[PDB]
């Protein structure tokens, strides 16, 4: 809705919320010169 | 191509 | 989407579908930002050059989908609009500057594993993630080739391109409210949004708090996946104050 979203925004029930990744999110994080 | 949707969403 | 693959179930829970009542056809893509607001591209609604001027009553919003043509019973929710608000300075005459619009749904929608809103970025997220070389993701039920429609939602991840390059690829004047994305002819990769994917989201996953933020809206392009060309997206953050304003003026 506003800044940084809504509160519960951007965290997907089937992925983030269960600590599961989708098959290509790695690419994205890897392009920000790697993440973690 | 699209499938019919429940009449109630048109009204 | 061209050269993109099918999405996974609940991969883009915020992807929305603007649907025309009569004829019943896909109009554009859109995203869910709260339980009553949907964010899309203004030209999906108003574009005088082609006599397009949609009103509340002419659209439907379908959330929770995967399939393009089927009414996924018990999985998708169909809402009506209460109000459509187009940015007052949207420029359809020259370059689709401030191509952004907000729709308020009649009633709030409930989230599920298939419906969830996306986050709108804040100055610090926008500044750290909108760098050239960083990839974002676009999704939609649009054409697969310029000249060929998918059954399922498609996804493609594209690098953000340096503004000078975006500029040197078109004769249209680029403003600071747009950014372009795509692979260089030289990078050996393809992908792009295409007709039908407009209004949908370009999102990035913050490596800081693992949330997905919608950085752009699919705005325009010169064809779909031509080499040397790119796709332009509305800069959500640069227009966020406008968003905030209608939301805390007309609701939430
Ligand atoms: N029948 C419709 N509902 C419709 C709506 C908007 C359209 N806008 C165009 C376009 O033809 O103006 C158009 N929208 C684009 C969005 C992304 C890209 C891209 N990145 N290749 C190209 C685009 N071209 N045709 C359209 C058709
Ligand atoms: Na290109
Ligand atoms: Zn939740
Ligand atoms: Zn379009
Ligand atoms: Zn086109």
């Amino acid at each position: 809705t506003f800044g940084s979203g809504e509160a519960d925004c951007g965290l997907r029930p089937l992925f983030e919320k269960k600590s599961l990744e989708d098959k290509t999110e790695r690419e994205l994080l890897e392009s920000y010169i790697d993440g973690r | 191509d699209f499938e019919e949707i429940p009449e109630e969403y048109l009204q | 989407i061209v050269e993109g693959s099918d999405a996974e179930i609940g991969m883009s829970p915020w992807q929305v579908m603007l649907f025309r009542k009569s004829p019943q056809e896909l109009l554009c893509g859109a995203s869910l930002i709260s339980d009553r607001w949907v964010l899309t591209a203004a030209h999906c609604l108003l574009y005088p050059p082609w006599d397009k001027n949609f009103t509340e009553n002419d659209l439907l919003v379908r959330i929770g989908k995967h399939s393009r043509t089927r009414y996924e019973r018990n999985i998708e929710k169909i809402s009506m609009l209460e109000k459509i608000y187009i940015h007052p300075r949207y420029n359809w005459r020259e370059n689709l500057d401030r191509d952004i619009a907000l729709m308020k749904l009649k009633k709030p929608v409930a989230f599920s594993d298939y419906i969830h809103p996306v986050c709108l970025p804040d100055r610090e997220t926008a500044a750290s993630l909108l760098q050239a070389g960083y990839k974002g993701r676009v999704t939609g039920w649009g054409n697969l080739k310029e000249t060929g429609q998918p059954s399922v939602l498609q996804v493609v991840n594209l690098p953000i391109v340096e503004r000078p390059v975006c500029k040197d690829s078109t004769r249209i004047r680029i403003t600071d409210n747009m950014f372009c994305a795509g692979y260089k002819p030289d990078e050996g990769k393809r992908g792009d949004a295409c007709e039908g994917d407009s209004g949908g989201p370009f999102v990035m996953k913050s490596p800081f708090n693992n949330r997905w933020y919608q950085m752009g809206i699919v705005s325009w392009g010169e064809g779909c996946d031509r080499d040397g060309k790119y796709g332009f997206y509305t800069h959500v953050f640069r227009l966020k104050k406008w968003i905030q304003k209608v939301i805390d003026q007309f609701g939430e």
